């Protein structure tokens, strides 16, 4: 029977679940965005008070790993959260109609703030493709470290290259990638502030898009 | 983009606001009713609501007069509207003409009224389909008043949600010239299978005439038998 | 984006609302008649419908007099209103002259009265033609009434979902003066051949007069003859 | 964005809608008519239709008094209302002065009737022109009446979907007081001249007064003469 | 794109605007009442204003007759405008029969007063509900009058926001012919469940009547002791 | 987006639709004029048309009195109209004073007329200028009432496509009190001076009234000398 | 005759046909999305608690590679089911008109749907050309992942290279696609649950797009 | 004469040759798909119940190039069948008029769903441009196979590569594009029925676009 | 004189011209394309029954060139006649008003369909930046042939590569591209039909898009 399976979903994901959820954003996720960008801070500073050579381009950062595989880890947890609510609010999109949506204009609305929230989070390179705003790094940020770095230690290390403006280089690398961490870690907090206010403003809507007494005016 | 306004038609020539108000009737309860060996009854579904409610004012059943009397779906406001005015008609025409000689004409000015609300704009219609049933100088009558005033003659039908399935019913096992109580049980039987599964048929309102006679409704332990 | 207002005309300069009034008369059911040897008849198409509908209300042919008869197709609501009219302007000429003394003004009373509405905004047209039958002190005549107000003297014709293939058939086929029975034949094998592949045509309503006589409606079973 | 209604002007101060029921005109069959040596006559392309369709009520000429007399093009509900109204009219002017004196103010009326409709909104204009003929106090004459309103007396005209061509043959070929066979077979080479190649101009009504006597219009056979 | 217009259905049937009336009724403070044993009493909420308002001047129950009274939710100005009505109403009663009989159709004047105007364009309706209460012939009475017009005979109710808490209190605790204390306490308590969390119940306005008496609204001091 | 309503003005304040009216007068043909030693006459420029057409109903020119005249430019058939207005009032104010007393409050009644037109919703305006010119009780006068109403005593005007070349020509050359004649020629000169390269100028009517007289129109061969 | 073809094919690709679709759906794909999000989940940390060598580029992870198989498998079963979906609406969509459009516009709503779960299931490499949201991996998991790594290992192997960054970009490689297969899980969870949501509210009108009973009305 | 060469165009592109288009797709066109579909399968399944070395690198699959010629074969016959359509249609739109486009807006409608049935039978690479819907793989199915494979084969066969997810990737490459094959072949039935039935309800104001009878009306 | 400018257009570029245009497309451009179908069918045949070698990478297809060549000199002929009919209606464009554009909007849209025709007659590589129709090949057929061809052609000839996938790439760059002439002439066929029709049913709104007899209603 077709309503059993609605309830069988509905029962499974439930407003409890997302707001817990919310919740899970509103205490801890915040804290750790925060010592994610307090990490980047102290590490940007760490890179800026040196000096590099070659011997900077024969082993990586750890430190800087580190940092990049935390905020993934992040980006990743947040993303999977994200994806709670998602479901939550798409598995009561009622029946389509041309009228009565007052209540599914906010489930679209709520709908598309957290698709602004996992397109900043889920991950991307430059693209050189979109007019909009450019992605802060999202879920790539380990890998295209690793590999817009590997460029240039292959070309430092071959006879290696005499350019001194590539060693440079290499060090804003470091210094550019860990500042496109903390941006990231900032906008992060500004949008999933935006996310726990929409729900919590709106989850009456979200979970009843329309309320029905009809037996009062029909009769 | 044409179902905007009441004197807009369609491409294939459809009134889609008419429509519309046909669909807001269709959101109303289930009440039939049909004529028998000498006489007409109505039978009416109500889900049981509010205690607190007077019972004397949730009878989708009402009497226009000792001698005619109608049933109604869709919108309770236009509802009671239309229950006056088919009231006040019967008393002009009753006045007119010393007494209610067909119970045709008094569904005339209904229909007239219902149907004139289709026609101009800045008006709406009623959202509302009425069952009137009586006896007349003719005899046992029924007829359906919809909400762009069509009206027909019928020895049995339905208005409302189930009015589908009770016609559906009716239409492969009316007979006419029941008895009245097996014209009744046969009227419930119609109102039960129009329900969903699950659902138990609650205490409906049933009400009836014979040739001669005056009106009686059903109280709720006489209807309680044929549950 | 012009076929919103009764009001606006078209780059060609056509009303489309009106013709959408014209679309919404071709969903009604085919009838046809024609004038004969000293009178005139009508034929109407009646796909057989629920038995608990009494038949003496669900008759497309509707006598405006003993002496003027017509039959509607289109809305079932405006139809009704327009047969109504139709009554109460015979009732206004006949009070005025003595006597029905032409169907042709009758005609007009309810030609003028669609007319109006095709041309004032905040009314919508009527949905339903008209085809007026009888006879008069010329004799037979046989109109048809469009929702624009169209009205044309013919001696055959159709109104519905079939007319174009009924007067297509009456085209070729019709020859005056033929004695009532064998008018009536030809004008069932031209409703016959209106229909789909498939389709039995089932048993239509039919009525006629001759000149000196009044209205008389073929009862089913004499219907039943020419099957 | 300026052809909706009919009260709103455009960039050049154009009536759109006002064109657009002159267009509407424009689709009507070519009809003309012109005076001569005491008298004037009308002529009137008919392509010939339905043999069902009783003859006497497809004439486009119609008799506004036994002296004064039309033909119109466009659509035919606008068009017989029209017509109507010419002979309310005359019959105004014929009781309050004793006589139709002029025919200017027959048409006049029917003018300004048609003008205030090109004016007011919720309302859309006649799309029907007119062509009025006859003799009064002063003679022959003959007018042409649009959709706007706009009346102007002419010596010879077309309306219709030939017009232009019909106007330009005059234009060139016309001469005044042509003894009335002679103004019949110059007025039926320019209706010919409108004509698309292939076409084979049938038989058309035309119908003439000369001073002093009434109306007539010419049968089929004195028609089939000229063809 | 159909809740902009009050003549305009949906494709449910649905009349949009009259449920926004409904809603802007949702937002005036919660007013209930209910009879009992001999009588019928009414309680209106009331958050405590500014000291500068005369306490005169903000009494949602308002005396129609000495023996007909009312309560209000919604728009302030509807409010006043519709107890007004009533009291005219009640004048007009009372000077054609003498005496206000019935409070039924007192009700029913503002009934069809206030459905009236979820029917034409170019008006909105009224965004109050009433509820009416007193003694008659009858006896004990208790309506409410919603923005739509529907009125229904209760045996307690509440209109405003509160409106669905305290039905849902009285729907499983109301017990009728209570002696008067006894059930204004009932009523209290029913009040108060309406409110949120950390609402303390201010001191509400509370007033009766008993069969063969006048009404007396309580003073703040008698209303103090059921605090 | 302002320029589709006559009520609605604009971020400047203007009113474009009044201003479409006074452009659809400037796709008229020149008609011009001015007063002189003891008179007033008129001069309308007319490109010569169908010789089908009766020279009478072409004049630009008319006889609203035999003491005051006018000439138009714009819709023929809002013209025709207005200069029914102007011919009515004037035997409006010749029954309530004995005689046209004065030209001026003629053309009040034809401006106000004019002018409320382009107030109210659901009307258009007039789309014609008019140019008054008579004798009265005071003398020559000569006015130019526009769509919008304004009206303006002159000494030489013109209207039409040509005007504000003809008013720059007059505005340079005209002396007053010249002798009839030479007052002809000059405003020859003027309708020369505003046509195009190419253009010869055909035959206009020109029409004048001195002090003491009646009118009267230079017939085509008076006209025919100033050539 | 056309009515013949027309209802040769309904009756060929019917509701029961769509609707047991929907059934294996609600039970059988979420439960294989979740077995092969939590394989997702123990392989990404199976690949963490490592440090790699030149012997990790020498030999594929067979591992991640039937991981990414099931997952294909999966996308392809997904895509092949939607399809059949997609045909019973659309062997339904009544003739062309203005209005009465009112369940048309419900089938094209939930036709939208269907195109955004196949177009997320559908395989894409990092196209660089939208503006809009980047679509988790899909159909070419394994073959995005073999390309990216067959490349570092190339470039490992060769004398090899000798960049550490590239080392770990290839240990990224592994890390991150196993994460991308498990983002993709969870997304292609929604969103299969969003069109259960959907076809479960909208199948009376996405069967019978208008209801004609004008008999009653024109006769 | 111009209306010579209109009823010469339409003479010769008539409604009885769309409709023996409609009638070759209705039967054979969907049991060759269906063919194309099952020889797809099988041969995914004869490519993944195999190990792959250098001899694999060493000659082209016959069987993959015979089911990829096939599929071709069958979009040129589809593509070409549809543009029969495409013109018959586009033989018969009318004068351009601002109202009385009901029926143009019908064979505007037809005309844009058999642009989307030859937009995806028509070929294309990965564009890596687009935010629709990637079209499955088209004309070009044998071109892009081997192209994509001849560069595998390049870097195998040279000395050779030693890396094995490079041969793994050939591997990928034979299947992938073989599952490619079925998922077009199930897309393009479910368009192609789809506009079988956009034709068997439409086919009457696509051929008349509207009809006159003014003669009623305008006399 | 301004006027004479305008005159001087019109007379130099006139309807007769334009209908000369369109007597030689339903002529003799329709049997043109036909022809260079028929040979792109026969080559097409001739290319698919043979194997090839390095022999057939050492000299070019002189037949294929001859067929590509040949709908290379008929597209040129059919842009140039399209032009033609382009600036008969171009220099009949009225003056510039906000209404009165009712046959000014048939002459845009005769434009806009000659815009297709010539669109999908000029030339364009695979662009792989646009999500509309991909365009059939066009004016650079012979140089996409010979430049595609001539990479394979490079990388087999040169030591040469052993590469037999890129020896039937070579194979299916001929008979692909005959394909794709033989896909551009039967659509062709199609535009070319449609603008016949679009032209001698629109002629009389092309060259008069308004028609004035004010001194009707304006005197």
């Amino acid at each position: 029977k077709r309503a059993a399976l609605i309830q069988n979903l509905r029962d499974s994901y439930t407003e409890t679940s997302s707001f817990a959820v919310i919740e899970e954003w509103a205490a801890g996720t915040l804290q750790e965005i925060e010592g994610i960008a307090k990490a980047a801070v102290e590490a940007h500073g760490t890179i800026r008070n040196s000096t590099y050579g070659r011997a900077q381009a024969e082993k990586s950062p750890e430190q800087l790993l580190g940092v990049l595989q935390r905020y993934q880890d992040l980006c990743h947890n947040v993303y999977c959260q994200a994806e709670t609510i998602r479901t939550v609010i798409a598995i009561r999109i009622p029946e389509h109609k041309e009228a009565d949506n007052l209540g599914v204009a906010v489930q679209h609305a709520v709908l598309k703030v957290i698709d602004e929230l996992e397109i900043k989070t889920l991950g991307s390179g430059e693209k050189s493709g979109s007019g909009g705003a450019p992605t802060p790094i999202g879920m790539y940020a380990l890998r295209e470290y690793l590999s817009a770095r590997s460029t240039v230690e292959d070309k430092l290390l071959g006879g290696g290259s005499q350019s001194p403006s590539l060693l440079l280089e290499l060090r804003q690398i470091d210094a550019d990638f860990m500042l496109k961490v903390e941006l990231a870690t900032t906008h992060l907090s500004t949008m999933v502030r935006a996310v726990i206010n929409a729900y919590l403003l709106n989850w009456k809507k979200l979970i009843q898009p329309r309320g029905g007494h009809l037996d009062v005016l029909y009769r | 983009a044409y179902d905007r306004a009441i004197t807009v038609f369609s491409p294939d020539g459809r009134l889609f606001q008419v429509e519309y108000a046909r669909e807001a009737v269709k959101k109303g309860s289930t009440a039939l009713g049909m004529k028998f060996a000498n006489g007409v009854l109505l039978i009416s579904d109500k889900k049981v609501r509010s205690r607190l409610i007077e019972q004397n004012s949730i009878e989708k059943i009402q009497l226009i007069d000792d001698y005619v009397a109608a049933v109604t779906s869709g919108l309770v406001a236009d509802a009671r509207v239309l229950v006056d005015f088919a009231r006040i008609s019967a008393q002009q025409e009753k006045v007119t003409y010393g007494s209610l000689v067909n119970i045709e004409n008094l569904v005339k000015r209904v229909a007239d009224q219902m149907q004139q609300y289709t026609q101009y704009g800045g008006v709406r219609p009623y959202g509302v389909s009425l069952i009137f049933a009586g006896i007349d100088q003719i005899g046992p009558r029924l007829f359906d008043c919809d909400p762009a005033g069509t009206i027909n003659e019928y020895k049995a039908t339905a208005i409302g949600s189930g009015k589908d399935a009770v016609v559906s019913f009716l239409e492969r096992e009316y007979k006419e010239n029941l008895p009245e109580k097996e014209a009744v049980t046969l009227g419930i039987k119609a109102l039960k299978s129009s329900l969903e599964e699950g659902e138990e048929l609650k205490a409906p309102e049933i009400a009836s005439i014979t040739v001669g006679n005056k009106y009686r409704i059903y109280d709720q332990e006489e209807v309680k038998k044929f549950l």
